[PDB]
C-alpha cells in the first residue's frame, strides 16, 4: 500500500514512478464508476413489445 | 479602470442579439460561405446550437445586464418566448411614448 | 437592476436589457418628431450598404487577440471622415506594421461608404459583371447628365427601376472593380447638384 | 501570493548593477535585508544585450526569451511578457519600464523602438536594449528536474492536482512559489552581503 | 471481366444515400416556403425515414 | 443552415445557424465480422451483379 513513493535517484525512472502511480489511480477510478454503469444497466426496467 | 477593465469580450460571459435572444459568446471564426470568406461572431445557445452572426451586423448585440452570470436565462433557438416578450417591451415603450 | 422603466427597482425579472430600452425610446421619438406610426423596424437599421463580393476582413494573424479586433471593428464601422480613415491607417500601420490586401480593401471600402453617404447614395451593389446603384429619396446627381451617359451607353447603363442604375464590367480583379468604382463615383458627384 | 512582480522589476535592476557603483546611497530595511538572495552568476550569466547590426532569428530570440521565462502574452501590458504578430515581435524587459517592438528584417534587428503602454507606437528608437532573466530563479527543463529533486529529497510528495509539487512539474507557476526559492540552486543562498 | 462484387460496405451506403434522398426532397420542398427566419434543422430533417 | 438576404445581391450572408441533428441508427459490426439485429446475430454475403 505504501511502496509508490519511496526514493529514487533523478532520472526517467521517477518519471516512470510517477505514470504508474498515475495510472494506478485511474484504475480506481475506471472501477468504481464502472461498478455504477453495471447496477444501471442491471437494476433498470425493460423495454418490450405491446 | 474598473469599467474599462472589461466590458465586452468574456469568452464565457453572456449577451444579448435582439433578432433571437439570449446566449454565450464563444468568440471568432472564418467562414467561406458563398465564395468569400467572412468573419462570424459566434453565440451558444439551448441545446448547443451554435448561432454565427456577420461581424459586419455587429451593432445587433447588446451587453447583457440583466445580472444572472451564473443564472440567465438561455432562450433555446427558434422559439415564440423571446418574440412575445419583444412584443410586451414593444406595448410598454409605445405606452411610454 | 431592475426597471428601467417601471418602478420596483433592483428587481431581477427577465427584462429586456438596458440599451435596447433606449432603441425603442428613440423609435418612437422618431414615431412622434415625424408622427409616423410605431413599427419594430428602426432596430432593422440600414445606414449604407456597399457589398461588393470582394473579401475584407481583418485576418486574425494580422492581430492576435479578438478584443482589439471588434475595438477596431466598431471604430471603422463609425467613421465619419476621410482624416479618421487616416489616422486609423496610421495607427494600424504602427501597431501591426504593413497591411493585408483584406485590410486595405476594408479601409477603402469604409472610405467609398463614406463618400457616398456624403453624395446621397444608398444602395452601391456589384459582382463581377457588374451591378446596381441606388440613391436615395433626395439625391444629389445631375439628372441632365444622368440621362445623357444613360442614352450615351444604354447598353452599358439601363435605368431599370425609380431608383436603380443597371452595369455591366469585366472586373475580375478585385483592384480593377475598386478602381472602376471610385472613378465612377467620383466622376458621379464630380457633377453633383 | 506573489511579491507583485512589477516590484521584482525595480528590485533586479539594482541587483544587477550593485557590484558596479563607486557613488550612491542604496537604503534597505532591516526585515529585507534578512532575506537571502540569488547569487548573481545565475543573474549575469543571463542578461542578454540585443543591438542594431545583428543578424538573429526571430524564433530562435523567441526560444531564447522562453528559456529565460518571458511569459508568451497578446496584448503586453505588464513586466516580463512578449508578444509576436507576423514579423513585429515585442516585449517588456525586466529591467527597463517601457516595453518595445523591433522590426525585424531578414531576421536581422532593424529598429528598437520604445512604445506606451497605451500609445502602441514610436517614442524613440535606441541603439541597444539589454534585458535580464524574467524572475529571481530559473524555469528551463533543468531547473525543474533540480527543483523536482530536491523536494523529493526533503519534503513527501502528494499524488494530487493542485499540490505545488505536480503543478510546478506540470509547468506552471504556483501563485506564491516565490517563497519556495532555496529549491532551485543547490547551493546555500548568499545573505545579499557578497 | 464484367462482373462486379458488391461487399456489404456498398450496399448499405447505397441503402443510405436512397434514405437520404427522400429527407433531402422535404427539406427542399419546406425551404421553397417562405418563413424561414425561425427555422432550426431539427424539424424539417426526420429521423424515421432513414 | 445559412440564410442569406433577398435585397442584395445573390451571396451574401444575414445570420447563419447550426446544429447537431440526430438521425438513424447504422447498425456496427462485430469483431467477427457478423452483425447483430434482434439477438439473431446474420451476416450479410456479397453480391456479383
Amino acid at each position: 500500500d505504501r511502496w509508490l513513493e519511496l526514493g529514487l535517484t533523478d532520472e526517467e525512472k521517477q518519471n516512470q514512478l510517477e505514470q504508474l502511480a498515475e495510472q494506478y489511480d485511474e484504475l480506481k477510478h475506471e472501477f468504481e464508476k464502472k461498478l455504477e454503469a453495471k447496477r444501471r444497466k442491471i437494476t433498470q426496467g425493460d423495454d418490450l413489445a405491446p | 479602470t474598473l469599467i474599462r477593465n472589461l466590458a465586452e469580450l468574456h469568452i464565457g460571459q453572456p449577451v444579448v442579439h435582439l433578432e433571437h435572444g439570449v446566449g454565450r459568446y464563444a468568440g471568432m471564426t472564418t467562414l467561406e460561405a458563398g465564395g468569400i470568406t467572412g468573419e462570424y461572431l459566434m453565440l451558444t445557445y439551448a441545446n448547443d446550437a451554435k448561432l454565427y452572426v456577420p461581424v459586419s451586423s455587429l451593432h445587433l448585440i447588446s451587453r447583457y445586464a440583466g445580472g444572472a452570470e451564473e443564472n440567465a436565462p438561455l432562450h433555446k433557438l427558434g422559439g415564440d418566448a423571446w418574440s412575445r416578450a419583444r412584443q410586451k417591451a414593444a406595448e410598454k415603450v409605445r405606452d411610454v411614448a | 437592476a431592475g426597471e428601467l422603466l417601471g418602478e420596483e427597482q433592483s428587481g431581477s425579472m427577465e427584462t429586456i436589457g438596458f440599451s435596447l430600452y433606449m432603441e425603442l425610446l428613440e423609435n418612437a421619438v422618431d414615431a412622434l418628431k415625424a408622427g409616423r406610426e410605431p413599427s419594430l423596424e428602426d432596430l432593422t437599421s440600414q445606414q449604407t450598404e456597399v457589398e461588393l463580393r470582394m473579401p475584407s476582413l481583418l485576418p486574425d494573424d494580422f492581430i492576435p487577440d479578438v478584443n482589439t479586433r471588434l475595438s477596431f471593428y466598431k471604430r471603422i464601422a463609425s467613421a465619419k471622415t476621410e482624416n479618421e480613415l487616416e489616422e486609423i491607417k496610421v495607427e494600424l500601420i504602427d501597431r501591426f506594421g504593413l497591411l493585408p490586401d483584406p485590410a486595405r480593401t476594408l479601409l477603402d471600402i469604409a472610405r467609398l461608404r463614406q463618400q457616398a453617404q456624403k453624395l446621397g447614395i444608398r444602395k452601391l451593389e456589384g459582382n463581377e459583371k457588374g451591378g446596381v446603384i441606388e440613391f436615395a429619396e433626395k439625391n444629389h446627381v445631375n439628372p441632365a447628365w444622368l440621362i445623357g451617359l444613360l442614352q450615351k451607353q444604354p447598353q452599358h447603363y439601363r435605368l431599370d427601376g425609380p431608383t436603380r442604375l443597371k452595369f455591366i464590367q469585366d472586373l475580375s480583379e478585385r483592384k480593377t472593380r475598386i478602381e472602376w468604382v471610385r472613378q465612377f463615383m467620383r466622376e458621379l458627384e464630380e457633377n453633383a447638384i | 501570493f506573489s511579491p507583485h512582480q512589477d516590484i521584482i522589476s525595480s528590485r533586479l535592476s539594482t541587483l544587477y548593477q550593485l557590484p558596479t557603483m563607486q557613488r550612491g546611497v542604496l537604503i534597505v530595511p532591516v526585515n529585507t535585508l534578512m532575506q537571502r538572495v540569488c547569487p548573481h552568476s545565475f543573474l549575469h550569466g543571463h542578461a542578454l544585450v540585443m543591438k542594431k547590426g545583428q543578424r538573429l532569428s526571430r524564433d530562435a530570440l523567441r526560444t531564447q526569451l522562453d528559456s529565460a521565462g518571458y511569459r508568451h502574452v497578446d496584448q503586453v501590458m505588464e513586466h516580463g511578457e512578449y508578444a509576436t504578430r507576423g514579423a513585429l515581435l515585442d516585449l517588456f524587459p525586466m529591467g527597463s519600464e517601457l516595453p518595445y517592438r523591433l522590426d525585424f528584417f531578414d531576421d536581422e534587428i532593424d529598429s528598437l523602438r520604445v512604445f506606451d503602454v497605451d500609445s502602441q507606437r514610436t517614442l524613440e528608437e535606441v541603439e541597444a536594449i539589454n534585458l535580464l532573466p524574467a524572475h529571481e530563479f530559473p524555469t528551463d527543463k533543468a531547473a525543474i528536474e533540480l527543483f523536482r529533486s530536491q523536494w523529493r529529497d526533503t519534503f513527501e510528495v502528494k499524488r494530487d492536482p493542485e499540490h505545488i509539487y505536480q503543478q510546478v512539474s506540470k509547468g506552471t507557476l504556483p501563485a506564491g512559489i516565490e517563497y519556495w526559492q532555496p529549491l532551485f540552486f543547490s547551493e546555500p543562498l548568499p545573505p545579499l552581503f557578497s | 471481366g464484367n462482373r462486379r462484387i458488391r461487399s456489404v460496405g456498398e450496399m448499405a451506403e447505397n441503402q443510405f444515400r436512397v434514405g437520404l434522398v427522400r429527407v433531402e426532397r422535404a427539406v427542399k420542398e419546406r425551404l421553397s416556403l417562405g418563413d424561414l427566419d425561425t427555422l432550426m434543422p431539427q424539424d424539417m430533417i426526420n429521423a424515421k425515414p432513414i | 443552415l445559412v440564410i442569406y438576404e433577398r435585397e442584395a445581391p445573390e451571396g451574401t450572408v444575414k445570420d447563419i445557424k447550426e446544429q447537431e441533428v440526430y438521425m438513424g441508427e447504422i447498425p456496427l459490426m462485430t469483431d467477427n465480422g457478423t452483425f447483430v439485429i434482434n439477438g439473431t446475430e446474420r451476416v450479410i454475403v456479397s453480391q456479383l451483379h
